[PDB]
RNA sequence: GCCCGUCGCUAGUACCGAUUGAAUGGCUUAGUGAGGCCUCAGGAUCUGGGA
RNA sequence: GGACUUUUACUUUGAAAAAAUUAGAGUGUUCAAAGCAGGCGUAUUGCUCGAAUAUAUUAGCAUGGAAUAAUAGAAUAGGACG
RNA sequence: UAUCUGGUUGAUCCUGCCAGUAGUCAUAUGCUUGUCUCAAAGAUUAAGCCAUGCAUGUCUAAGUAUAAGCAAUUUAUACAGUGAAACUGCGAAUGGCUCAUUAAAUCAGUUAUCGUUUAUUUGAUAGUUCCUUUACUACAUGGUAUAACUGUGGUAAUUCUAGAGCUAAUACAUGCUUAAAAUCUCGACCCUUUGGAAGAGAUGUAUUUAUUAGAUAAAAAAUCAAUGUCUUCGGACUCUUUGAUGAUUCAUAAUAACUUUUCGAAUCGCAUGGCCUUGUGCUGGCGAUGGUUCAUUCAAAUUUCUGCCCUAUCAACUUUCGAUGGUAGGAUAGUGGCCUACCAUGGUUUCAACGGGUAACGGGGAAUAAGGGUUCGAUUCCGGAGAGGGAGCCUGAGAAACGGCUACCA
């Protein structure tokens, strides 16, 4: 009788299960970024799938349409808030573009390697796993 | 019990219709009264939200009004003499609401005379004042004068005694009194 | 439906409690009542001017009109003071995205008030349950007779 | 086990349909009826016991009976039950003959009689007198608003001349 | 269902309440009184959810049982009585006086309102009839019968009303341009005016409104309670005067107030 | 080269079939008909016609 | 207030509307799924932003349009206005 | 978030399916298993069966205390604290569980009650009770009969109870009361009129019946039968009052009666004050419980428009023993063939009636991501139905109730 608990999943999970391509592009992303699943990049596929897909939808109606004013500016002022989209780029289409990478470049995991304090992006994955 | 719903009884095309649900008690009917003439007899029936139908059984008296004099009295009810719905109410004597009854007339009859001074069929002051006032006024009607020689006048039942334990009616009138007295010579 | 008697009953038909003093020699024997049932419908001279009874007549009688007021086009008027109207419609199936010619017929009383032919669109009124099926009343005839005149002998 | 019930005659058990208010029977919840067996009013040789009441004594004594006498619990407690206990006019003041009964606390002999009920008192009697004074000052109080809304009506009906003689 | 239902599982609950998914499976079923279920905000919501001043539903009734809140004037102890619209919540600790008045969101905000202003209130006319000896009477949608009203005083028209006393003191009538709040629909909690008045006879009058941004809208008659003139509300209303901003007027007003 | 049918072996499915074959479920005629409710009587007892 | 109105389809806008669900704004649950919180200070007697928005169609209601597609009309004139 | 690959041939292009592939709040099972949070879970099969324990009881200052109960003290010789038992009151009709039945049924959206019932909450609402009306009615308050208890008992056995003796009320059952006034009926007398008059009965509300009023579509006149207010005695009538609705015989009120007569406080807790003619007179504070009627609020019941899966190897269906409509009635809370009586011959159907199937509760929704679709919803919210199967009923505001009863079947 309780209110219904809510939940989602977080990641999608390729099409073709063995595209030689796309595990290489994935496994090394895994290798840069310090990844430990190949679900860490499906997560943010995921992540990024749906962005677009906003996005997308948005594009459709017609310029300073009130939900695409309201929806656009603010999926745009979250995205450049964390570190993603470029300061100029910062219209939407370019939030179209966006490839998982941007994404990747922003983990307190990176970061925390980005500027030394780790050396080695396991080192990071580590000490943060660490306290 | 008996039920009024009607998810018995076929539907419009005819069709044949599940039983869905058991009978409820607020769909319930209950039995007639059947009321008849005698020395007086009332049962209360407990019906829905407290509340109180009376059923009565036996009637003997009822109040009935003579309509275009503007009275009411209550009478003994002689008996009932035709029924539209079904003869054997008549043959019974059974009264409800509609039934064509016989009533009494002779309170009806020291009435008329106490307030006309004029007496139907065949000395004060205040009174022979008030006589004299009332006149063009006293022709009755003949078929209806002519009822109180045998001290009985037809009247139709306008109450429900089986509901509120009360038979009462009005004396039968002008094209209505033609109706029924036609209908009780034309089968005499 | 009616037509003639109006006594025809073994009840005598009345209307309540419109008492006529038979001591008062009067010309219209009967006094009568009747109203309007409003929304705008006027009440047939043919229900003032009868004598008919019907305690089912929405001008003359005990019911109320309140609720849907739909037309139909009459298609049976083999019952006594009561009819049978379809109603048709189109449905809109989504997913072939057009639509299929449906219908459904309607009970509805008849006061003769009006004189219903087969074929006459008629405007209905919601009632208080009138009968089984009849949840309906007629309560005007925008129709007339389908110009049945125009089709008569020869020159 | 099974207890006579009078009146149904017979010499043997049935089952009957008990209610409310009758014998043989202690409804647990309202209106419920329980059926159950009852035994006949008849007296037979199947019954154990046989309940008895005297009501013209012989010429003998009999041991823990006619000799001895067991007294009333409880006295009189409603107004005038006591004033019949003791036969006593609406006049002899019931205050002193309600019942008293002694009880001893250890070291303390302690009296108790009962809550004289239905009694007159100085109480009740403000409460008869408030009703009956209310019931009034309400009336008044209806009239006094009544005509207050008739003036209201008179001289608007005032002000109907005064716009009709107006315009 | 037998009989008469007497919980409320939560989500049941109107939304306007704010109560939350969790913490519990019931909300407290209003109990009978002068507001719908449905348009009302018992005690035990507004004494803890909106004021924050019990924690327990237990210090509620504890808080209440001590003659300590009175509902226009009458002093009120059921947890979960139906409070709603034009009423007068008053702690006497406290010194406070509150009217319950809609939101623009269309909820029921806390509105602190003066003693003056606390001892009388508004109420919508719902019907005007004839009673027993031929008194005649009108019953506001407070659930007020009161006897000897103005002749002139018909339906839809709003009263001024003493609550230390019975009667009615004053009254509005129905009128083009007339301030007017709104209790139901997507309008709930918007003033404005009065434009016109659609009829159609036997099925849901409508009204038209115009408020001090020159906006308009409809909504079904009934949800119409008159309230003053343009300009002079009968009552003190809450700030924002139920005007009503886009998604966008507001997302730059709320961070307009942002430089600390 | 391909390939058709009868006839023969193993295994499986479904059909037909004496048994007026069998089983479960839903309605249902006719006959019998409990029990509460209503109703005509009844009067164990227990009082002022009633219970 | 009276006296009377040929029928429809379509389409626009709007009312009347349950919440959870879905889409989606706001808020850094340490992240996230979630949650509807929270955020400022004189952190010793308080200040404060919130708890949006959308979709919710078939039907019924309400309003704009009068293309498209039906319907009805005056020919034995029992026509229309006065 | 618009993708295809493998398999017929010697090779080729097709058609076409099998196979692969990915998801599943989609179940099972195998193997493996460390941390945080979250948290479904005897639906599917058998709405099969159930050992045992638990799931419904409840007291304020404020209905009832002689516990032969506890307590002492603090005025309390009627009662006074506290309080088992028990009476009384209210609740047990909510909740929770399940998905068997159910296909125009339920259910949704949308309607209707001018077609009804409604504990309670909230707001209004009651001067009328008796009697042929001076030797007079308990109202300073009228009746008993009951539990608990006491004591005698019965049965292997139960939330079995019998006989005897007590005693309470907001249980039961009775039964008084109050202003002024007007208007109606009757009318002893007197006197002739143009006619008037003491003074007598009746008139709370509810019930049942009949008769009225409840105008309004813009304005005027004569006359009959009655008969109202004021005479400058031919006459005049002059101001003359009216609620709501789209709509009524609505709300309301009036007349004549009716009733095994509805309600109109024989109740309880705190405080104790005024006021003289010192009667323990007569007054009087706060607020509980009640109480009719109306409203409101929680409801309920019926109900309008449209909308359901597969099926013609179901084409005609419906009235026996109501099928469709009319009159009357009876029954209901109330409409209504809901039932009866009389009468008629209707009602539905290829725009799929009627019948069959559903491994069918309906919705909110769920899964699958170009779109269009396809499939699923026993199951956290709403509605409905059920309590082993049927039927029947008591109590009550509300049950056709099952942790109520009665009967049959198992
Ligand atoms: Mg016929
Ligand atoms: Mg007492
Ligand atoms: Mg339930
Ligand atoms: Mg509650
Ligand atoms: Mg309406
Ligand atoms: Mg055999
Ligand atoms: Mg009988
Ligand atoms: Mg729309
Ligand atoms: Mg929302
Ligand atoms: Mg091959
Ligand atoms: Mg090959
Ligand atoms: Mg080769
Ligand atoms: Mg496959
Ligand atoms: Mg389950
Ligand atoms: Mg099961
Ligand atoms: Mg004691
Ligand atoms: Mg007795
Ligand atoms: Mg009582
Ligand atoms: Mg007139
Ligand atoms: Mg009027
Ligand atoms: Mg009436
Ligand atoms: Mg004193
Ligand atoms: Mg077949
Ligand atoms: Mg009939
Ligand atoms: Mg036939
Ligand atoms: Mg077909
Ligand atoms: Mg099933
Ligand atoms: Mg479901
Ligand atoms: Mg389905
Ligand atoms: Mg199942
Ligand atoms: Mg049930
Ligand atoms: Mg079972
Ligand atoms: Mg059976
Ligand atoms: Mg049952
Ligand atoms: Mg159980
Ligand atoms: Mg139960």
């Amino acid at each position: 009788p309780r209110a219904p608990r809510t939940y989602s999943k977080t990641y999608s999970t390729p099409k073709r299960p063995y595209e030689s391509s796309r595990l290489d592009a994935e496994l090394k992303l895994a290798g840069e970024f310090g990844l430990k699943n190949k679900k860490e990049i499906y997560r943010i596929s995921f992540q990024l799938s749906k962005i677009r897909r906003a996005a997308r939808d948005l594009l459709t109606r017609d310029e300073k349409d009130p939900k695409r004013l309201f929806e656009g500016n603010a999926l745009i002022r979250r995205l450049v808030r964390v570190g993603v989209l470029s300061e100029d780029k910062k219209k939407l289409d370019y939030v179209l573009a966006l490839k998982v990478e941007d994404f990747l470049e922003r983990r307190l995991q990176t970061q925390v390697y980005k500027l030394g304090l780790a050396k080695s992006v396991h080192h990071a994955r580590v000490l943060i796993t660490q306290r | 019990g008996i039920s009024r719903d009607s998810r018995h009884k076929r539907s419009a095309t005819g069709a044949k219709r599940a039983q869905f649900r058991k009978k409820r008690k607020f769909e319930l009917g209950r039995q007639p009264a059947n009321t008849k003439i005698g020395a007086k007899r009332i049962h209360s029936v407990r019906t829905r939200g407290g509340n109180k139908k009376y059923r009565a059984l036996r009637i003997e008296t009822g109040n009935f009004s003579w309509a275009s004099e503007g009275i009411s009295k209550k009478t003994r009810i002689a008996g009932v003499v035709y029924h539209p719905s079904n003869n054997e109410l008549v043959r019974t004597n059974t009264l409800t609401k509609a039934a064509i009854v016989q009533i009494d007339a002779t309170p009806f009859r020291q009435w008329f005379e106490a307030h006309y001074g004029q007496t139907l069929g065949k000395k004060s002051k205040n009174a022979e004042r008030k006589w004299a006032a009332r006149a063009a006024s006293a022709k009755i009607e003949s078929s209806v004068e002519s009822q109180f020689s045998a001290g009985r006048l037809y009247a139709c039942i306008s109450s429900r005694p089986g509901q509120s334990g009360r038979c009462d009616g009005y004396i039968l009138e002008g094209e209505e009194l033609a109706f029924y007295l036609r209908r009780l010579t034309a089968k005499k | 439906s009616t037509e003639l008697t109006v006594q025809s009953e073994r009840a005598f038909q009345k209307q309540p409690h419109i008492f006529n003093n038979p001591k008062v020699k009067t010309s219209k024997r009967t006094k009568r009542w009747y109203k309007n049932a409003g929304l705008g419908f006027k009440t047939p001279k043919t229900a003032i001017e009868g004598s008919y009874i019907d305690k089912k007549c929405p001008f003359t009688g005990l019911v109320s009109i309140r609720g849907k007021i739909l037309t139909g086009t009459v298609v049976s008027t083999k019952m006594h003071r009561t009819i049978v109207i379809r109603r048709a419609y189109l449905h809109y199936i989504p997913k072939y995205n057009r639509y299929e010619k449906r219908h459904k017929n309607v009970p509805v009383h008849v006061s003769p008030a009006f004189r219903v032919q087969v074929g006459d669109i008629v405007t209905v009124g919601q009632c208080r349950p009138i009968s089984k099926t009849v949840r309906f009343n007629v309560v005007k005839v925008s129709a007339a007779a389908g110009k049945a005149n125009k089709q008569f002998a020869k020159f | 086990g099974f207890p006579m019930k009078q009146g149904v005659l017979l010499p043997t058990r049935i089952k009957l349909l008990l209610t409310k208010n009758v014998s043989c029977y202690r409804p647990r919840r309202d209106g419920e009826r329980k059926r159950k067996s009852v035994r006949g009013a008849i007296v037979g040789p199947d019954l154990a016991v046989l309940a008895l009441v005297i009501v013209k004594k012989g010429e003998q004594e009999l041991e823990g009976l006619t000799d001895t006498t067991v007294p009333k619990r409880l006295g009189p407690k409603r107004a005038n039950n006591i004033r019949k206990f003791f036969g006593l006019s609406k006049e002899d003041d019931v205050r002193d003959f309600v019942i008293r009964r002694e009880v001893t606390k250890g070291e303390k002999t302690y009296t108790k009689a009962p809550k004289i009920q239905r009694l007159v008192t100085p109480q009740r009697l403000q409460r008869k007198r408030h009703q009956r004074a209310l019931k009034v000052r309400n009336a008044q109080a209806q009239r006094e608003a009544a005509a207050e809304y008739a003036q209201l009506l008179a001289k608007r009906l005032s002000e109907r001349k005064a716009e009709k003689a107006e315009i | 269902a037998r009989g008469p239902k007497k919980h409320l599982k939560r989500l049941a609950a109107p939304h306007h309440w704010l109560l939350d998914k969790l913490s519990g499976c019931y909300a407290p079923r209003p109990s009978a009184g002068p507001h719908k279920l449905r348009e009302s905000l018992p005690l035990i919501v507004f004494l803890r959810n909106r004021l924050k001043y019990a924690l327990n539903g237990r210090e509620v009734k504890a808080i209440l049982m001590q003659r300590h809140v009175k509902v226009d004037g009458k002093v009120r102890t059921d947890t979960t009585y139906p409070a709603g619209f034009m009423d007068v919540i008053t702690l006497d600790a406290t010194n406070e006086n509150f009217r319950l008045v809609y939101d623009v969101k269309g909820r029921f905000a806390v509105h602190r309102i003066t003693d003056e202003e606390a001892s009388y209130k508004l109420g919508k006319v719902k019907k005007v009839q004839l009673g027993k000896k031929g008194v005649p009477y009108v019953v506001t949608h407070d659930g007020r019968t009161i006897r000897y009203p103005d002749p002139n005083i018909k339906v839809n028209d709003t009263v001024k009303i003493d609550l230390a006393s019975g009667k009615i003191t004053d009254f509005i009538k129905f009128d083009a341009g007339k301030l007017v709040y709104v209790t139901g629909g997507r309008n709930l909690g918007r003033i404005g005016t009065i434009v016109h008045k659609e009829r159609h006879d036997g099925g849901f009058d409508l009204v038209h409104i115009k408020d001090s941004l020159d906006n308009t809208f409809v909504t079904r008659l009934n949800n119409v309670f008159v309230i003053g003139e343009q300009g002079k509300p009968y009552i003190s209303l809450p700030k924002g005067k139920g005007i009503k901003l886009s998604i966008a007027e507001e997302r730059d007003r709320r961070r307009a107030q942002q430089g600390l």
